[PDB]
RNA sequence: CUAAUCAGAAAGCCACGGCUAACUACGUGCCAGCAGCCGCGGUAAUACGUAGGUGGCAAGCGUUAUCCGGAAUUAUUGGGCGU
RNA sequence: AUGGAGAGUUUGAUCCUGGCUCAGGAUGAACGCUGGCGGCGUGCCUAAUACAUGCAAGUCGAGCGAACGUUAGCGGCGGACGGGUGAGUAACACGUGGAUAACCUACCUAUAAGACUGGGAUAACUUCGGGAAACCGUAGCUAAUACCGGAUAAUAUAGUGAAAGACACUUAUAGAUGGAUCCGCGCUGCAUUAGCUAGUUGGUAAGGUAACGGCUUACCAAGGCAACGAUGCAUAGCCGACCUGAGAGGGUGAUCGGCCACACUGGAACUGAGACACGGUCCAGACUCCUACGGGAGGCAGCAGUAGGGAAUCUUCCGCAAUGGGCGAAAGC
C-alpha cells in the first residue's frame, strides 16, 4: 500500500516557504450529470523552492512533518 | 430544458400547503410554543355553542359549535348531522378536518367520545351521530 | 435601622431578589426597625419562576442588618448587608430554602419555623 | 480476550446456536466477521451443524480454551493440546 | 458500593505514585539541572536515577516511550 | 394436554341508488334535514328519522393521517417558450 | 428491468389542457363500538418529568496477622458498572477500505527472568479518648507472594524487581483489547450572509501524548483571499430495520441497535491491568428535604409506585436455573 503521485500547479506564496500545490480531478455530480471540472487546495512545502510563478509539480500523502501542512513531493513538469 | 445551468441553478417542486395548520397541535404553557404533532386523537372543551343563519346552498336551518382549543385563540367547529346536542363544557375525541360546506372550521366530534353518547333518535345509522349496541 | 424607602436583599427562594419597604407596621409614629420586626414592601426585581412576581405588595421580617444588636450579656453582632425573609401572614416562610446566616432574636419573636432551615444561627 | 457468539434472524422450535469469535465482556449475541456457520444443540436438527470454524480454532496458540460449559461441542473434536 | 475499599485505593495509589514522582522532582533538581552548570552531576548523580526511575517504571502507568525520552536526554546527553 | 364431550354461538357491517362498489320505501312537506371529489328532502329522499339486508365481512363495525409506484403535478430515467 | 389500466375535473359543447379534492391501505396507528381465547412479541411515544426509600459487580483465599480458613480487609476486585438513550455537536461522533516515512500496552493463551536478598507498616482486635449519636483526637500498631535496599534485568551498542501449596511468585518477550496516532470518501440546509482572516499563506520552538506537527508558544513577509461560497451559519448521530420501485434507489433508521454526544449542576487534588468516575472523592449553586439544628450533599437519561400530563402509555406476582464478570489453589455468588 503505497503513496500516490498527486500533482498540480501553484498560485502564490509568502515568507520562507509557505509553499503549496494545486489539486484537481475529473469527476461529476450524482444529480444532473455534466462534465464540469473541479478543484480544491493543498499544503506542501520546501526550503523556499516549490513556490509561485510556475511550479507545476507532484505532491504526496505521507507524514507531513509540518504545522498543518501535509506533503513531501515535487515531481515536476517544467519551469518558466 | 438544458442541463448546464441546472447544477449551476436548480429548479423547484410545486407549491402546496398541507391541511388544518392550526390543528394537529398542542399549545405549551411551560415553554409557551406549540407542538407539531399530527396526533391521532385529542380533546375538545367548550366555550360557547354558536350559530349563523345565512345558508344559501342548503336553505334549511342548523347550528354549529364554537369550541376553544388551548390557551387563548379562536377555534371553531360544526356539528354535521340531524342530532342536536344542547350541551357544552365537554371533554371529547376530536375529529380532524372540515366536512363539506363550512369555511375555516376543521374540528369535530366522534360518536360517543367520553362526553355524551349521541342523538339517541338514531337506531338505523348504527354508525352516525351516536349509535352504540345496534342490532345488525 | 430600616426606615421608609429602603432597598433590602431577600434571602429566600420564593422568586424575589430585591424589595423596597413601604411602611414599618408596629404602631402610630414608628420610624425605624431592627432584627425581629415585620415590614410591608414591594418586589422591585424578581426572577423568571416562583410564586412572587414584580409589582406585588407582600409582608416580610427583616433578618441580619448592617446595624448591630446589643444583647443582655453586653455582646454585639453586625453583618455586612441587610436581608429579610418574606412571610405568609402566619409567622411562616413563603419559600422553603434560606441563604446566609440568621440572628438568635427570631426565637423570642415566635419564629421557630424560620430558625429551622437557616444554615447557621448566631 | 475472545468468546463465542451467534447470529439471529427468525426460528427455533429446537434449541439452536452458532459458532463465532466475539469479545469477552458481552452477551451471547455478538458480531461475526468470518462467518463459519451455526450450531444445533437440540439433539434433533442434525442438518444444521455446518460450522467451518477455520479462524475460530486458530486461537489454540493465539488465546482460547473451553469456557461457559461449551467443551461438549469440542469434546467430539480434538484439534488442540499442541503445546 | 464496593468503594468500601476503593474509596481509598485511589489514595494509596496517589501516595505511592506522588512521593516517588517527587523523589524524581529531586532527581531532576540535580543532574538535568546541572549537566550544564558544570557541577559534579554527570557521574553517580546521574546513575542513582538508573535504579531509581527503575523503581518507578516497571509498572504500566509510569512513562514507557517517554521513558525512552527521559533516558535518552540524561545518559546519552554527553 | 384428543376427552367421555353435553350443544360451552361468530360482537355485528357501513353508507343503504350510481362512482367508493349500496335496496326499497312509510316518516318529510322545506319543519328537522342527506352528503369521501360527483352529489340530495319544496307532497312518492331507488340517500335522510327508522325498519327484514345484497357488494366486503365475523374478531371484526365508521373513523384516525404517513410516505410510497399510483401523482407522467421533479423531469437521474419521465421538464414551456408566441400563446 | 419478474416494466406504470386510479373518483370525478371548461366555459354551455366534441377538443389541447388544469390540478385538486381524493382514493385503497402502511403508520410502535388507535378512539366510541365490540369486547369466544390464545402462538410469541413489544407499551413514561403524556413529561431524556419533580419523587415512598433501598435498588447496581460482587464476594473470597493448602500463598496471609481473631475462632472450633468461620472474623477480618491487607491483596484483588470493582469503580469508566451493567442498563438509559438520541436532551448535546455540520463535527473523522458515525459504514467501509487504510501511510503507519504519526501507535503501543498485563485481562483470551503459552509463558518466562527465575523463585536471592531484604527492612517492616498498615486496615481490622481498633490500642487509649472529648461528646445527641457520629463526627473527630492520642496513636505502638500484628502480619501480608506486600507497604517494601540492592545484582544484572531490555533498546551501552551503560536501566531495576521475585517473601512458590505441593506430589506459586516476579521479567527480558509475546499473540491480543477497546481502540485507534491518523489517512481517505464517508461527512445536511440558511445568499435577507464575500473586498479577506491578522495568523490567511506556511517554513522556522525549549517543549510532549503509545502518536508527525501553529496543537500554547518559534522567527519573519502577508494580500494568503480574491466576486467559486472565505466564513459565518439552523436541526445535528450514523447504520443490519420498516412501508416500498420495474429501476435508479428513494425517504423516515422508533421495536433492533454492533459504533459514539450524554449520569442534578460548574468543576474535581485524585485515579487507572482501561478517567475526571450514573449509588466515588472535594468544594461553588437550588432543589422535596433528613440533622441537639455533626449539617446532610441526592435527583429510578437504570424495575417499580406516589401528585400527575394523561388516545391507550403495563405486572412493585418470583428469584437465580437457562451465560460467569469479579472474587477465589476450592467447594460458592
Amino acid at each position: 500500500n503505497d503513496r500516490k503521485v498527486y500533482v498540480g500547479k501553484v498560485v502564490s506564496d509568502k515568507m520562507d516557504k509557505t509553499i503549496t500545490v494545486l489539486v484537481e480531478t475529473y469527476k461529476t455530480h450524482k444529480l444532473y450529470g455534466k462534465r464540469v471540472k473541479y478543484s480544491k487546495k493543498y499544503k506542501t512545502h520546501d526550503e523556499n523552492n516549490s513556490a509561485k510563478l510556475g511550479d507545476i509539480v507532484k505532491i504526496q500523502e505521507t507524514r507531513p512533518l509540518s504545522a498543518t501542512k501535509r506533503f513531501r513531493l515535487v515531481e515536476i513538469v517544467e519551469e518558466s | 430544458p438544458t442541463i448546464n445551468q441546472l447544477v449551476r441553478k436548480p429548479r423547484q417542486s410545486k407549491i402546496k400547503k398541507s391541511d388544518s395548520p392550526a390543528l394537529n397541535k398542542g399549545f405549551n404553557s411551560k415553554k409557551k410554543k406549540f407542538t407539531d404533532l399530527n396526533s391521532p386523537q385529542k380533546r375538545g372543551v367548550c366555550t360557547r355553542v354558536g350559530t349563523m343563519t345565512p345558508k344559501k346552498p342548503n336553505s334549511a336551518l342548523r347550528k354549529y359549535a364554537r369550541v376553544r382549543l388551548s390557551n387563548n385563540i379562536e377555534i371553531n367547529a360544526y356539528i354535521p348531522g340531524i342530532g342536536h346536542n344542547l350541551q357544552e363544557h365537554s371533554v371529547v375525541l376530536v375529529r380532524g378536518g372540515r366536512v363539506k360546506d363550512l369555511p375555516g372550521v376543521r374540528y369535530h366530534i366522534v360518536r360517543g367520545a367520553l362526553d355524551t353518547s349521541g342523538v339517541d333518535g338514531r337506531r338505523q345509522g348504527r354508525s352516525l351521530y351516536g349509535t352504540k349496541k345496534p342490532k345488525n | 435601622m430600616i426606615q421608609q424607602e429602603t432597598r433590602l436583599k431577600v434571602a429566600d427562594n420564593s422568586g424575589a431578589r430585591e424589595v423596597l419597604t413601604i411602611k414599618v407596621l408596629g404602631g402610630s409614629g414608628r420610624k425605624t426597625a431592627n432584627i425581629g420586626d415585620v415590614i410591608v414592601c414591594t418586589v422591585k426585581n424578581a426572577t423568571p419562576g416562583g410564586v412572587v412576581k414584580k409589582g406585588d405588595v407582600v409582608k416580610a421580617v427583616i433578618v441580619r442588618t448592617k446595624s448591630g444588636v446589643r444583647r443582655n450579656d453586653g455582646s454585639y453582632i453586625k453583618f455586612d448587608e441587610n436581608a429579610c425573609v418574606i412571610i405568609r401572614d402566619d409567622k411562616g416562610p413563603r419559600g422553603t430554602r434560606i441563604f446566609g446566616p440568621v440572628a438568635r432574636e427570631l426565637r423570642e419573636g415566635n419564629f421557630m419555623k424560620i430558625v429551622s432551615l437557616a444554615p447557621e444561627v448566631l | 480476550a475472545v468468546k463465542i457468539r451467534l447470529t439471529r434472524l427468525g426460528s427455533k422450535r429446537n434449541p439452536f446456536y452458532r459458532i463465532v469469535v466475539a469479545d469477552a465482556r458481552s452477551p451471547r449475541d455478538g458480531r461475526i466477521i468470518e462467518q463459519i456457520g451455526t450450531y444445533n444443540p437440540t439433539s434433533a436438527n442434525a442438518p444444521e451443524i455446518k460450522v467451518d470454524e477455520a479462524l475460530a480454532l486458530k486461537w489454540l496458540n493465539d488465546g482460547a480454551k473451553p469456557t461457559d460449559t461449551v467443551h461438549n461441542i469440542l469434546s467430539k473434536e480434538g484439534i488442540m493440546k499442541k503445546f | 458500593k464496593s468503594a468500601i475499599k476503593r474509596v481509598k485505593t485511589t489514595e494509596k495509589a496517589e501516595a505511592r505514585n506522588i512521593s516517588q514522582k517527587s523523589a524524581m522532582r529531586t532527581a531532576v533538581k540535580n543532574a538535568k539541572t546541572a549537566v550544564s552548570n558544570n557541577a559534579d552531576n554527570k557521574n553517580e548523580l546521574v546513575s542513582l536515577a538508573v535504579k531509581l526511575v527503575d523503581k518507578a517504571a516497571q509498572s504500566n502507568l509510569i512513562h514507557s516511550n517517554k521513558a525512552d525520552r527521559i533516558k535518552s536526554q540524561l545518559m546519552t546527553a554527553n
